[PDB]
């Protein structure tokens, strides 16, 4: 409806190396694809607004190095953020054993933020190595929901944003009545 | 003891930010290539990048400074001064530990004998926040200088009544400003003269 935002709100996404993390932010703003791989240098990122329950919310969603010689000063990634994407490769098992580092990265740097979990390159039955149920059962004990994507094939993408969207403007309503 | 204040005013302050932030990340393109993005952030290479700054993000953020500013300063050395937002860089803008590059910017803008003016200074000093990624840096370290913002603004003006009664529009603003830390600018501070 072309009005004003509603609500600004700071998304982060963070993983290993190679996981998919620029991928799946260039196909949720640009709705591209590319097989290239450009490592990402520091961060870059996106701004794009979605419409939520007849909410106008503005997403600044930043999309972090995951070689380590490219990471910046991590404070600085994590300054006013709302909502941490953390993102692996269901067909890397390391890249999942990765997972608690940097959910310990986000406690390490933040009080009080929302988090979901990411299984991207859900494209390849046959390569697939971290099984949903074991993924799902993680997600259940670290208290994060948990969304397989493919950036590859644009599915569960805006389902994966979205959740994390709503996450964060519900905590954002809790925190106004506390 | 009641401040009034006109939130929907107060956020027009922010959106016209807001507006301009959008339109510079709308130049830099969604080119991967980091040497791309250069050119994009050289006023040089791009003169659309410094007419953007220029007649976009300068007057939001000029309007910003500008809210409830007083028109007089009485100074405990120097007497009664006209008070501009040039006066507020002054202020906050003096050497102390993790503020030196922020001075000598304040310095550097301040003897170009080409600017004429305390508006083109202030737009000069814009262009050289984003040289060094510190737009963001200024604003809140002017926000946490309660004495300056005592000094040079009425509490109804936006930079006063954020401590007060609209927190959270003010981390708005900033959090609008952050990614501009992130775009590799490279802007003549001279280029408003040049025009
Ligand atoms: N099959 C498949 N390949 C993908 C998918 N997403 C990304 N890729 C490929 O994996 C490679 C890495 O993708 P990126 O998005 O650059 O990964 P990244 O996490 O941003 O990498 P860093 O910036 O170095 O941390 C690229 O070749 C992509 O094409 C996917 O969903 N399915
Ligand atoms: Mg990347």
């Amino acid at each position: 409806m072309a009005r004003d935002y509603d609500h600004l709100f700071k998304l982060l996404i963070i993983g290993d190396s190679g996981v998919g993390k620029s991928s799946l932010l260039l196909r949720f703003a640009d709705n591209t694809f590319s097989g290239s791989y450009i490592t990402t240098i520091g961060v870059d990122f996106k701004i794009r607004t979605v419409e939520i329950n007849g909410e106008k919310v503005k997403l600044q969603i930043w999309d972090t190095a995951g070689l380590e010689r490219f990471r910046t000063i991590t404070s600085t990634y994590y300054r006013g953020t709302h909502g941490v994407i953390v993102v692996y490769d269901v067909t890397s098992a390391e890249s999942f054993v990765n997972v608690k580092r940097w959910l310990h990265e986000i406690n390490q740097n933040c009080d009080d933020v929302c988090r979901i979990l990411v299984g991207n390159k859900n494209d390849d039955p046959e390569r697939k190595v971290v099984e949903t149920e074991d993924a799902y059962k993680f997600a259940g004990q670290m208290g994060i929901q948990l969304f397989e994507t493919s950036a590859k094939e644009n599915v569960n993408v805006e389902e994966m944003f979205n959740c994390i969207t709503e996450l964060v403007l519900r905590a954002k309503k809790d925190n106004l009545a506390k | 003891e009641a401040i009034s204040i006109d939130l929907l005013q107060k956020k027009g302050l922010v959106k016209a930010v807001n507006i301009a932030v959008d339109l510079i990340v709308a130049h830099f393109g969604t080119s991967r290539d980091p040497g791309v993005k250069a050119k994009l952030g050289n006023s040089s290479v791009s003169p659309n990048v410094g007419h953007l700054v220029l007649k976009y993000l300068c007057p939001a953020v000029r309007a910003v400074l500008e809210d409830g500013l007083k028109a007089f300063v009485l100074d405990v050395i120097i007497g009664q001064r006209k008070n501009m937002p040039w006066s507020v860089v002054e202020a906050s803008t003096q050497l102390g530990p993790s503020t030196k590059v922020l001075h000598g910017l304040y310095n550097k803008v301040s003897q170009f004998p080409e600017l004429t003016s305390h508006t083109m200074r202030f737009n000069a000093f814009i262009l050289g926040l984003l040289n060094i990624r510190s737009l963001e840096f200024w604003f809140n370290h002017l926000y946490n200088h309660e004495d300056i913002i005592q000094t040079h603004y009425q509490p109804w003006g936006f930079l006063s009544a954020a401590h007060t009664v609209c927190p959270g529009l003010f981390e708005e603003l900033l959090l609008l400003l952050q990614p501009l830390a992130l775009l590799p600018f490279s802007l003549d501070l001279l280029f408003q003269h040049r025009l």
